[PDB]
């Protein structure tokens, strides 16, 4: 109803941003009203806006895990293995918040990469075991990965995962044993 | 919108061999950048400029694609559209001098940059230009402090010559940057380490005036008997020992193993070349 009564002028609209830096598709892609945001794409707003934090639409709904609104991204041209100011991907908050359908979503069904390194050098498979999620981490050495591949501070994963205490997520790097990282 | 109607919008050889997408990269603003995307195909790699051109250091650069001055003027937003857009092309880069945007971004600070790009691409690191030279050259022989302190966070190899042997401290020291060599010694880089005819860094310590650089290079290991024998050294000493109250003479005497041996030899290098 808003989106009748202006011609061109609705890109005017939609290319602006916050005082967060948010355009609307940051806003309904942070919330995941998925058909708002099929609403949005048809109506062809730029998908490469960015907040204060460098972060993109696909940072957002991956940060809170929604499967159709990535995959709406995605089909107008999102642009996978962006990176926010600590240079965290998609993958990168997918692995932090748990979504493993997400993970499967971005590394197979898009393609993306595993081994991304943030600005402090971390893959997601120990920014996955910082948070300490089993599952995901379970997905990730599913898919396979550089375990031992060291931080800023020269941090196997599993180093990471102690100075944040999950036991069981030292119980899947080492029960598992792939890396002999004891 | 209204030139867009006419004109081709990627013209530019008068007086600038470049494009208008080179100028919007340039000075900022981005959504003139995205509709020149949508104009111009985005990668072209311009010319040489003519007569006079910009960019100050460059004197002459041919074939900038626009992600390069966007790299150079600082331009980070539209540095994170020309990473996301077509033709990117932030691996080859190349330029008739020889230079990778990563380079240009260290002819400034402009940090920012380095980290879009480092984050982006991380083979980069070292890459080498026409000359030879990597990133930590330019940002050691600009004097970027902490420019040279990302370019060590993210990691390169500090004794990395050029295609004539350079060091990177035999940049900084030849620029004279004192900090920047307190940066590479303190963490790194080897004095005792020659070029392609035979030198070190406190031979270009001692070439180009910078007492403190020499004091503190002078401080460091290095061969005397090495250096006595190159007169132009022995020469270029005595004229900064002329300007600094002769107290760098004195120093190169006093840190030798043997400081009679090179104070009495060096003076009948002296007496010899008088």
């Amino acid at each position: 109803m808003i989106s009748h009564m202006n011609p061109t002028d609705i890109q005017k609209a939609m290319n602006r941003q916050s005082s967060v830096g948010w355009t609307p598709l940051l806003i309904a892609c942070h919330r995941g009203h998925m058909e708002l945001v099929n609403n949005l794409l048809a109506n062809h707003a730029r998908v490469d806006v960015f907040d204060t934090e460098g972060r993109s639409a696909l940072h957002l709904a991956a940060e809170r895990g929604y499967l159709h609104v990535c995959d709406a991204l995605l089909t107008n041209k999102a642009f996978i293995n962006s990176k926010s100011r600590v240079g965290r991907t998609a993958l990168h908050l997918a692995a932090m918040n748990g979504f493993t359908h997400l993970v499967k979503f971005l590394i197979k069904d898009h393609n993306a990469v595993i081994d991304i390194l943030t600005l402090r050098k971390q893959t997601p498979l120990h920014l996955a075991a910082a948070s300490g999620q089993m599952e995901v981490c379970q997905l990730l050495l599913e898919l396979g990965a550089n375990i031992d591949a060291t931080d800023d501070l020269g941090q196997k994963p599993i180093h990471v995962a102690a100075q944040n205490n999950y036991s069981e997520v030292a119980k899947l790097f080492l029960q598992q044993h792939p890396s002999l990282v004891n | 919108d209204v030139l867009k109607s006419t004109n081709s919008l990627r013209i530019n050889s008068k007086k600038l061999g470049l494009t208008p997408l080179h100028v919007a990269a340039y000075y900022g603003q981005a959504d003139t950048v995205r509709e020149l995307l949508t104009s111009v195909p985005a990668t072209v790699k311009s010319e040489t400029p003519t007569g006079q051109s910009l960019f100050g250091d460059l004197g002459t650069e041919s074939g900038m694609t626009p992600l390069h001055l966007a790299a150079f003027s600082g331009n980070e937003n539209v540095v994170r559209l020309l990473l996301n857009s077509a033709g990117v092309q932030v691996d080859a880069a190349t330029i008739e001098n020889g230079y990778n945007p990563l380079h240009l971004a260290c002819f400034g600070g402009h940090m920012s940059v380095v980290g879009l790009l480092l984050s982006r691409s991380a083979e980069l690191l070292q890459s080498q230009d026409r000359n030879g030279r990597t990133g930590l050259h330019i940002a050691a022989m600009h004097g970027h402090i902490q420019m040279v302190e990302i370019l060590l966070g993210q990691g390169a190899e500090i004794n990395a010559t050029d295609r004539n042997g350079w060091t990177p401290l035999h940049c900084a020291a030849k620029a004279g940057h004192l900090e920047v060599v307190k940066l590479l010694c303190e963490a790194g880089a080897s004095p005792k380490s020659e070029t392609n005819y035979g030198c070190a860094a406190i031979w270009f310590a001692a070439s180009e005036g910078h007492n403190e650089v020499l004091r503190y290079l002078m401080n460091k290991e290095h061969d005397t008997y090495g250096l006595m024998e190159d007169k132009r050294f022995v020469y270029n000493l005595m004229v900064v020992s002329k300007n600094h109250n002769n107290k760098p003479i004195q120093e190169f005497v006093l840190v030798s193993p043997a400081p009679v041996d090179t104070a009495a030899k060096l003076s009948n290098i002296y007496i010899v070349l008088s």
